[PDB]
């Protein structure tokens, strides 16, 4: 998994030399940003549910015939499902702000991403307006670097995504 | 000044410790570089042992050699890493060395041929096992002698060799274990031809929590 | 690989839960203490040279066989190899200490470490000595440093200690 | 060139992935140190001579009989040299810290550093003492981290020619 | 590689001096623009697919040719390459401004790329457009981001510039 | 690798001491019987190919099986392998005899060699019947050599005989 | 182990042929040569011990301070190893001379030189003047051939030790 | 071309190492033999022809059918190759000799003898023969070691042949 | 490769002919020097570290720029190279020395080494001077040595410096 801190040191094994001054300034980052990113999650981790709704919620508006049947978003399974994803998303992106490494995200969300979408032929699409939708509301709850962060991760599945 | 100095009690001494593993000198290596101006011998030198090394140590019948990747050799234009490329992408090493033996035994056999380390962790198998269907085999091959390590030592103008059963940077452990299931003695070959069929030395079970254990 | 925070998370994720703020607590206070960590590390990393060159004399005094004809580190060759050895278990067990976790350690380094020794009949339990003889060399380094604010390392030296432990233990 | 900076482009780099939010924490990290450094870098660049005379001088106390006729330390060609060298060294422990990077000491000061020595015979010994009377001096001109940042590098090089 | 300091050190060094005074307060004040300078390149990585995507719509709709029978960007095959290229080449202009120094673009990006192009077939014009294309999208975003502190960017926004137009110029 | 002086070396090492003067005289005798050693493994060189060819059409009027369907020289493929085999073993065997020492023999060539032929489900006892077949043919040549000086070369055909025999012995 | 008669060996086996008339070409050299070799072990094996003494003397002629209180040649362990050592050393070129090859010398002494002496502190130099003192012995006790071999194998060192 | 020199200098080269002691021992040995052996290509070189008739003559009688009409051995094109082939085979040899190596022979002679001889179906028994009798010749000519030197060369084809 | 012999063979090879008489009486003749010939390479051999250290502090002393920063065997990385090289074509030279021949030397060290050095900024001229310092050195060795037979060694010694001379002109 990566984070700022397993890195150096896999960087550090690679070459075969002790970990120098150079990598614990890399780590001293790490932390210092912490205090700020630690926030965030708590925020986000206390939200959740609200955020959750209105995202699903949100994807619906915006593709309306998905809710039409013989369509995904369509009888109460998909809606659980559509649920219990986007939470999963918002999971991951805590952690990856405590771990201070995209790392979480990597692992369990966008590894495979691409095929899982395919074989079940989810639209990336979709997600993402849940994502924006979410950023939306994040953007007001947090400010500054607490902020900052959060949108940071946020983002990076967007880009994933697509 | 007493300079007392004795036989000791164990009395190992330098040869006794890989007599007992059986290495018989096959973890000591001496690398082999081609030169842009180069004997006709030294060319074949290299080719034996190039076929020796990414083989299984298998017999290699005249038949069996490709003759025109060995033309090219006296040539020039090949690089001995492309030469070696050419050897795998040979229908002779998929037919036989790849088709009996199951996709993890092959990737630990490539990993052996083309490089001494037998597999440090389980998911740098799996890496090359999500290569099979996500691409052609050719590519999985080629992305060996691509890796950076293979550059890194013996890059070019150099026969692999099986720099394993030495310290190597960056082992996760049962190094020695693994190779010693993966090493028969010297004289001992992998063999496309076998009883049994071909099964991975290194037990599927392992590559994560013990050491493995094989006859030797 | 793995480390303090990335585990605490991997913990949770089973759960299939956001982390508790209990939990929360537990990286914060870790971060925290940051500071303190970093100096420990480089403490050793600074002396690391010294460390090693300490315990190998120790080492040699006591088991006076290993450097006669015959013994083990005998003769330069094999000697070399040992030095090497405790080294890499040291910048291992170092790796470790930052990372806030044994993981690290355990799998590159330890793990098959027993085996090989005895096939090559290198005798473990020298070995073990070794890292002890480390362990405490290094300890007085970490814990007795220079223009460092003065407060309390204990919590990362035992923590240091433990680590080294499980070589030995592991090697042994 | 080994420094922070050029370390996590170079792991972004060979991933073939964008710089992302993991890198960004370990730069910043560098960052907030480099004042510290900074500050090192300007006090030793001003005492920089008294610094070397010291060292110089301690060596031949530690040493006599270099000083003596038909040895290294003896005859002014050395001495020069001797003084020479140790500003050297002193020179890119300066670099490094404004770098950010032990980068600067690898490629001038170690790399080759053994071969060099083996073949004319300084006795890496020598160097040590010169760095470490040095050490205590800065023990005084500094405090607190820059203090910490300047030993960090010195020691660094006791370390790579022991 | 390089980058603003490394660079700096060295001139230092052929020169056989200490940094001047004058020289360091250029690192100095470099140092406090950090800040800055960072948020620049988290809005291009943040941005990145979009970028590209948009840039590629543009292209296309100006060159048509370039994607009918005959042109460099049919068939699929052919696409996929030219949209990847573009976003090394953006990958690349990121790295370059986080360092603060061209090099790092020139040498791993940019050296040998014209000749490639050549060799190809490609048009290194439409090339060039594409990069500027790409340019204009980027800044757009540099400089109207959500939640920075409000403050003057130019300075960043011009050196970003430059970085791409040295990508346009040498393989134009 | 190992021979003859090498290891008496080695052995003397563990003892830690000095060559014993006695077992200099060892070593100063063997010398001396160079010459002759030397004209031993040049008879075998020489006539090679023949000392194979001959054992082989020994080995295949005794045991007919080998060559019908289902036996183990059988087809074309196996055949070869199973010369290859018979030269390989003698190559080394020649070896050792220069060296003056089993050891290159045992390592390289026998070690290992049972299990492969388990493996393969060759038959043991027929490859040891061919070494045999081999030796005598062999000893033929060293013993009856034409335009050598006329001596005792027994010392020399017995300790031949041995490595034959090492190699039977560990195949089978 | 590297002798005359392992290399050719060795250089048979890997191209896979027999031993041909080339190789024991070399070989007869080295059984020739032998005659001298032997003679100049027997000469050294006899003198051993006065040319430990006279070389241990040696160094601290060559290098006073050494027995000097606080230095490495001072207290009496200190002493023996480095009469232990310098035992070593001969014994081995003995063998050497035997064995006919720097194969001995090679596995035993030189590989892994530097890293001992290095990690120990131990300066080279030293060892040079015990090897130095020896020849100049061992220029007088033998001569002709015999005497060309000793200096060959003794020198091997000299040159792998600096 | 393989010689006992140019070999000890690769495998020197090979482990980037000077000429030490064992390899001149190996080339000695190559130097004392010279002696015989350049004696024997004297020898050689002088009675060549007699020889080849001899040889040339001898195969006819072992394989009679070779000179009847529709055959290889009939009419005197082939005649006149056949003595052409083994004048070759002779001049190698003696080429040999002087060389102090098999390499003349390796790669004049051996390389893709098969092949050739499969493609014109030149069966090896005849060339065979043709050095049988010429060893059988030398054996008088010759003695001792030149002699031997002699053999061995001679044999080594043999070898290759079949 | 090539040497002496085998050259005057392969010349022989292409007029389709036996050896000369004449020419045999160039090879018995250099039969009969090589006593002297190996010692020459033995004495290189034996001196080799000093030989070059010695060269170098002279190379050094006259131009003192190529230890300055700036110059070519500044710093540290840079100086190992400039020592090893030396050594390199020493060695090689040594080679040539005992084949009796340049070839070795040309073909495996000297080529294109001239424009290598070119296109890395080393001052051909500087590298060319170090071969004659150490040429000069060695010789003093090869010329004067101890307990070898007393004679004419000056056909060797002329030998040896073509070599040296190929080397330092190729090079510039
Ligand atoms: C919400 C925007 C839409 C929606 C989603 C939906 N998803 C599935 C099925 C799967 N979705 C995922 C996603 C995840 N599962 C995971 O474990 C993870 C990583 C932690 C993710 C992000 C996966 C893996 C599946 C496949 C297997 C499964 O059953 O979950 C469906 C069902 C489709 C089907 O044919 O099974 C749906 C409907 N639901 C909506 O209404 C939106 C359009
Ligand atoms: C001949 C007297 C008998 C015989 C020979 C035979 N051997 C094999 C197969 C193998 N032989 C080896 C052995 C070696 N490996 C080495 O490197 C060396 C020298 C150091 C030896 C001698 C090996 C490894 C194999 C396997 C080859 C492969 O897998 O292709 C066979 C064929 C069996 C098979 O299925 O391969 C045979 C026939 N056996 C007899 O029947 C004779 C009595
Ligand atoms: C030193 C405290 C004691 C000792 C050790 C010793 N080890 C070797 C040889 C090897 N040791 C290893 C071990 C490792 N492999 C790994 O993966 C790691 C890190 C996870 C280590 C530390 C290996 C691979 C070797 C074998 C190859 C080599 O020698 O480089 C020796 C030398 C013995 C030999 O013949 O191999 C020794 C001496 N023995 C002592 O004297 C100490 C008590
Ligand atoms: C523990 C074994 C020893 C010790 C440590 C200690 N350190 C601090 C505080 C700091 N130490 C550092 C060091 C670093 N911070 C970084 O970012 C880096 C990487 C570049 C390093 C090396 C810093 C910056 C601080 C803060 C300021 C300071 O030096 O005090 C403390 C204070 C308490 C705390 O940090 O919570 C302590 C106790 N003190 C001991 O008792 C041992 C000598
Ligand atoms: C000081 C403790 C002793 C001393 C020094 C001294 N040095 C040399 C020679 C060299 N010194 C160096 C070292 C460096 N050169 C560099 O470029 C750098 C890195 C930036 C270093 C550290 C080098 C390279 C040399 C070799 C040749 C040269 O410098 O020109 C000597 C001369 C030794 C000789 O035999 O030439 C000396 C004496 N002077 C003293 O008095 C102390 C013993
Ligand atoms: C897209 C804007 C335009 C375009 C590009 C294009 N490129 C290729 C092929 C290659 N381009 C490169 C790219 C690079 N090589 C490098 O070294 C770097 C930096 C690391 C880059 C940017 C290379 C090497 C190739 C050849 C191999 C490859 O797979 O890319 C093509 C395809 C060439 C072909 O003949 O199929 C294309 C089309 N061409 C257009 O149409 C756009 C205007
Ligand atoms: C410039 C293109 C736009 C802009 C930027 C701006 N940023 C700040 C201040 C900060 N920006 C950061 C951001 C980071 N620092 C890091 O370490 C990382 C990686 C984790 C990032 C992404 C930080 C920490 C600061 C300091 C605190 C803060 O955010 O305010 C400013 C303020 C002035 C300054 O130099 O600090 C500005 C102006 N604002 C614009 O108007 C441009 C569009
Ligand atoms: C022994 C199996 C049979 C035998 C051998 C025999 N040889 C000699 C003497 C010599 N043999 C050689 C041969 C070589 N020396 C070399 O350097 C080489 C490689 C180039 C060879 C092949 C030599 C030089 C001698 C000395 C002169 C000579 O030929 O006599 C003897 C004589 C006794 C002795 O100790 O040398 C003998 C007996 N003769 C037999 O009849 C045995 C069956
Ligand atoms: C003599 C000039 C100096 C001296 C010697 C001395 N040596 C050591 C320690 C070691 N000596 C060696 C050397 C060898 N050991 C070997 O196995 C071989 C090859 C056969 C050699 C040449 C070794 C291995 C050591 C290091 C390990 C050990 O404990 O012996 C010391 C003690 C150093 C210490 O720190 O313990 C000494 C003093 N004594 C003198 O007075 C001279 C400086
Ligand atoms: C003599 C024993 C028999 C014989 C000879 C004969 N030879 C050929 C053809 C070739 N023989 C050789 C031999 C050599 N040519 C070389 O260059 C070398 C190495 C220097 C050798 C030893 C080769 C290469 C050929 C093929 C080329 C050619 O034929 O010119 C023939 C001709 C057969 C044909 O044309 O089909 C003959 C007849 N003939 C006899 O009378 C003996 C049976
Ligand atoms: C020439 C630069 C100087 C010189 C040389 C010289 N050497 C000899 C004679 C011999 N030299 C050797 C040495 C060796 N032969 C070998 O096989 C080996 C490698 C193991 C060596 C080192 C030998 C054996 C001889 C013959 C016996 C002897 O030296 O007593 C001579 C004498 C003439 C001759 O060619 O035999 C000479 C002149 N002597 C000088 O003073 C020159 C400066």
């Amino acid at each position: 998994m990566k984070t700022v801190i397993t890195e150096v040191i896999a960087s550090a094994d690679s070459q075969g030399r002790f970990l120098n001054n150079t990598e614990l300034q890399a780590a001293n980052g790490r932390f210092q940003r912490a205090t700020a990113s630690m926030e965030a999650a708590r925020a986000l981790t206390s939200n959740a549910d609200s955020l959750v709704k209105g995202a699903v919620q949100e994807v619906y508006n915006k593709f309306p015939y998905l809710t039409q049947p013989g369509q995904m978003g369509y009888g109460d399974t998909n809606q659980a499902k559509c649920a219990r994803d986007i939470s999963h998303y918002l999971r991951f992106i805590t952690y990856s702000l405590v771990a201070g490494g995209t790392g979480p995200l990597d692992d369990y969300i966008v590894a495979g991403l691409r095929e899982v979408n395919r074989t079940f032929n989810l639209s990336p699409s979709w997600y993402i307006e849940a994502l924006k939708h979410i950023k939306g509301k994040v953007g007001s709850q947090l400010s500054g670097q607490p902020l900052t962060e959060a949108n940071a991760y946020i983002d990076y599945c967007i880009n994933a995504l697509s | 000044y007493s300079a007392f100095v004795r036989p000791a009690d164990q009395a190992t001494a330098d040869g006794a410790a890989q007599t007992k593993l059986g290495i018989t000198a096959i973890a000591p290596d001496q690398g082999v570089e081609l030169r842009p101006n180069f004997t006709e011998a030294d060319v074949i030198t290299v080719i034996r042992a190039a076929y020796k090394q990414l083989f299984g140590n298998t017999y290699i019948l005249e038949s069996e050699r490709v003759i025109q990747a060995e033309s090219l050799l006296r040539n020039g234009s090949i690089s001995v890493r492309e030469f070696i490329r050419i050897l795998a992408k040979s229908d002779l090493y998929k037919e036989r060395f790849f088709r009996c033996t199951s996709n993890n035994r092959f990737i630990e056999l490539n990993l052996k041929h083309l490089l001494g380390r037998a597999p440090y962790n389980q998911g740098e198998i799996a890496e090359h096992l999500d290569r099979y269907c996500q691409s052609g085999y050719d590519a999985e091959i080629d992305s060996y002698i691509d890796s950076d390590e293979y550059r890194r030592v013996f890059g070019e103008n150099t026969v692999p060799y099986f720099r394993g059963f030495k310290y190597q940077v960056g082992q996760s452990a049962a190094a020695f274990e693994r190779m010693r299931a993966l090493y028969s003695g010297d004289a001992g070959s992998d063999t496309d031809r076998n009883q049994n069929g071909q099964r991975t030395e290194l037990t599927s079970g392992l590559a994560d929590p013990a050491q493995p254990v094989r006859a030797r | 690989m793995q480390d303090a925070f990335t585990k605490a998370i991997v913990a949770a994720d089973l759960r299939g839960s956001f982390l508790s703020e209990q939990e929360l607590n537990q990286l914060t206070n870790l971060v925290k203490e940051s500071n303190k960590r970093l100096d420990a590390v480089n403490a050793i990393t600074g002396n690391a040279a010294e460390i090693i060159s300490d315990a190998a004399h120790k080492l040699f005094a006591e088991q006076t066989d290993l450097i006669r004809p015959g013994g083990n580190a005998y003769p330069n060759r094999r000697m070399a190899a040992c030095l090497r050895d405790m080294e890499i278990i040291l910048r291992y067990v170092s790796y470790a200490l930052l990372a806030g976790d044994a993981s690290v350690l355990e799998d590159r380094c330890l793990n098959g470490l027993k085996e090989t020794y005895v096939a090559l009949g290198t005798p473990t339990r020298s070995v073990a000595r070794a890292v002890q003889l480390m362990k405490e060399t290094a300890i007085g380094y970490v814990n007795s440093p220079s223009g460092v604010t003065r407060g309390d390392c204990s919590a990362l030296v035992n923590e240091a200690a433990t680590y080294f432990d499980k070589a030995a233990a592991s090697i042994a």
